[PDB]
DNA sequence: ATCGGATGTATATATCTGACACGTGCCTGGAGACTAGGGAGTAATCCCCTTGGCGGTTAAAACGCGGGGGACAGCGCGTACGTGCGTTTAAGCGGTGCTAGAGCTGTCTACGACCAATTGAGCGGCCTCGGCACCGGGATTCTCGA
DNA sequence: TCGAGAATCCCGGTGCCGAGGCCGCTCAATTGGTCGTAGACAGCTCTAGCACCGCTTAAACGCACGTACGCGCTGTCCCCCGCGTTTTAACCGCCAAGGGGATTACTCCCTAGTCTCCAGGCACGTGTCAGATATATACATCCGAT
């Protein structure tokens, strides 16, 4: 769940 | 069992006894075995969910050293961490620079 | 002579992964350098593994452990 | 009565300069 | 009949796509087998321990090809030369290549 | 003598559909591996830090703090923790 | 009444010579204060912890200007600008 | 405000130490950023160490083993 | 608890004459000490790796030629080999 | 004694011991030790001796720290062992770029 | 290229401070002496796999000839950084004072090492098959000379 | 902006072998005890880190000035890219030897573990001389003038 696309 | 009391895949049973043969200390715990087995087991979940999910959209259902190289390059905290390594055969990222194009 | 082993193009190739447009001509025998350096300093490691295992054939693992041993860690060959 | 020596050399460089060999 | 640089790029993207080995499997087999020597005669291989050195090697390499054409963009030109390989090595430091 | 089998759990678990090959399998063998040594070297050398001879949770999940950047971090202390928790009881 | 840059050559052997902390004291160790601040409030350091920041700190930076110099003469100038420093980390890598 | 704490002087002497001649104006602005950057990954480090040691005061031993863990090993203040 | 006196009486071999100051004999014991870890763990880990439970003089000299540079090992080892052949007989 | 039965400074005893207490195996060597403490011994003197002769040059008889900074960083072998450390005020070796003198 | 004027810098000397060096008393860590376990040296084994030969296929390395284009030297415009001097800001020194908290010590409780008997998770060996490499052929996309 | 030409993407068929699921078979993990001590814990000692007052002045700030350095642009050219042809030899599949990794079976001997004993090495005083400090001065460098 963390920075992603 | 031991890890199914902790509710992990990655045995505890295994892991306990590597902190004692591996030297790291007189008397190891009983809860660091289990601790330090929940966060392998986490950052394997991480890296093999980032890549499978970068493996189906190649249309291949086997995990191949490519799709790890994607995987791992292409998040920032997990390149940081794996930074100093080089996976085999897993080539680089497709990059070229700014000026090089016409 | 047998440094001359690899070729123009392989290196030209290698220089392409690394996304370069034009490459020089002295390029070439600058790279052959820096493969025999790195080469050397590896196995140099490599081997001296292999001799403390008392042993005439270097295995796969003693590479790892060399080259791990100087912030090159590899994946995919044991660990 | 005192303590011995070897070869000693500099910097060196590298990168473009020699290694040392045997 | 194209133009100088447009066959450049064509094959720069072709092979960061790719993860095949950019040299020749034999002649990286007998250039192992000489540097072996000089530290010890007689010395066997396993096929896996040869592909251990070729891997680091290319992706070695690789990784230095970047840092210097990062230096050869930095002079205002698109060629890498000698002299951007050199610097590009002594800004890493020792432990990049020595 | 591997990790092979738990890492194939942990896929199936993640994703049941698609499978991984037998290199890259290494290559998540050697990982687990590094990680391993990475965080067992740190937590030891933590405890010899403060003279302690005992390797607990405590010293694991400071070593977690320490080697894993920040976002990642937090996350596998929960997980760490959450695990310790489960093996209060059952 | 000398030149533009003549007084510049004779200032940087007089500080290669030296080995004096070229940042103030008092400034630095507040700056210390500031920083641990995020990560823990109401944190003391020893005389000597303060010292082994500067220390780092000043070798890391100077280090690392003479990484930069390298890139500026490469780039066939003599003065230093952002471009080198940013080039200069990038190549030298993590850590 | 207190990032300013050190000066353009300070800096531009730091450069000549590195043995530079000529030094741009934005450089002192740009030094200030990597040096805030250092210096938050080494504290982090070590109040990381000296919240482990369940301490309120950050000790020199602490910066060295903070230092020490990312490639910037110290002399002069233990080991 | 340090190794202050030992290298002073080192100092006065090389040099009888002259001194050392304070900080810089704290560099100095940092040093034997970052080179006593440095080699104690490297022989550890060597011996690890061939699966041994003893470290000797054998792991000791192969760490040397694995850490020290050219020329510095040779020396090292002579010095090495040269202690325990004395420590052998008496 | 056994240092003095080694001929060498530094404590044979007292490395035997760090070497056990340290947490490097479970059996350490009787010849280990002793072999250490001779290795440590010879750096320790290479660096001291060209420490002084560093030291005689600037007129000083007692070493400071901008002494043992200058002993390493002009040999190829200590400085490349020591490549990673930095010496506490000990300053850089005075160099010069080619292209910045008049 | 030569010269004196002007600025900084290395040099000789003298005084003055404080930190290094040596001293002693004390204690606890290392040397002696002894026993006993078991890791390791040692010999003999099995057989894995590394090395080396012939020989055909052909992907790829080597060679050469244009010629577009980027490396390179020159150079003209001009902003901007260096140099210097005067005004201004706080670092540095030291002095005094409180108290958080590092450091230490003596309790005794909880915890991991330890051993032994047991057994199921996990490694090694074995087919089986369908994902993927291989391929050929047509749809699509990017490049390039008037 | 226009179309011709060459590459890559893509759609579907066929064939290959590696990955995935089974199966004995250990042997390492688990259970359930007990023993000993590392460490959690509370009280105490006091180092030292913090904070304000206030004088000195080294150092930072701001400003005016001139030059040489950054940088843009035009010129030259030679060298590296692109292409077609010739040449090399990597690649692959096969067969064959035996060096030596991996293995195992015994048994020696080297090291952990202890108690006692005492001296090596720590803390901590005590005095002095190397060196930080200052100053007057000879010597080394830059710079404008010619």
């Amino acid at each position: 769940n963390r920075i992603r696309l | 069992s031991r890890s199914n009391r902790a509710g992990l895949q990655f045995p505890v049973g295994r892991i306990h006894r590597l902190l004692r043969k591996g030297n790291y200390a007189e008397r190891v715990g009983a809860g660091a075995p289990v601790y330090l087995a929940a966060v392998m087991e986490y950052l394997a979940a991480e890296v093999l969910e980032l890549a499978g999910n970068a493996a189906r959209d190649n249309k291949k259902t086997r995990i191949i050293p490519r799709h790890l190289q994607l995987a791992i390059r292409n998040d920032e905290e997990l390149n940081k961490l794996l930074s100093g390594v080089t996976i085999a055969q897993g080539g680089v990222l497709p990059n070229i620079q700014a000026v090089l194009l016409p | 002579d047998n440094i001359q082993g690899i070729t123009k193009p392989a290196i030209r190739r290698l220089a392409r992964r690394g996304g370069v447009k034009r490459i020089s001509g002295l390029i070439y025998e600058e790279t052959r350098g820096v493969l025999k350096v790195f080469l050397e300093n590896v196995i140099r490691d490599a081997v001296t593994y292999t001799e403390h295992a008392k042993r005439k054939t270097v295995t796969a693992m003693d590479v790892v452990y060399a080259l791990k041993r100087q912030g090159r860690t590899l994946y995919g060959f044991g660990g | 009565v005192r303590r011995s020596n070897r070869i000693r050399l500099k910097p060196l460089e590298y990168w473009r300069g020699e290694r040392i060999d045997y | 009949r194209y133009r100088p640089g447009t066959v450049a790029l064509r094959e720069i993207r072709r092979y960061q796509k790719s993860t095949e080995l950019l040299i020749r499997k034999l002649p990286f087999q007998r250039l192992v087998r000489e540097i072996a020597q000089d530290f010890k005669t007689d010395l066997r291989f396993q096929s896996s321990a040869v592909m251990a050195l070729q891997e680091a090697s290319e992706a070695y390499l690789v990784g230095l090809f970047e840092d210097t054409n990062l230096c050869a963009i930095h002079a205002k030109r698109v060629t890498i030369m000698p002299k951007d390989i050199q610097l590009a090595r002594r800004i890493r430091g020792i432990e990049g290549g020595l | 003598e591997s990790y092979a089998i738990y890492i194939y759990k942990v896929l199936k678990q993640v994703h049941p559909d698609t499978g991984i090959s037998s290199k890259a399998m290494s290559i998540m063998n050697s990982f687990v591996n590094d990680i391993f040594e990475r965080i067992a070297a740190e937590a030891s050398r933590l405890a010899h830090y403060n003279k302690r001879s005992t390797i607990t949770s405590r010293e694991i999940q400071t070593a977690v703090r320490l080697l894993l950047p920040g976002e990642l971090a937090k996350h596998a202390v929960s997980e760490g923790t959450k695990a310790v928790t489960k093996y209060t009881s059952s």
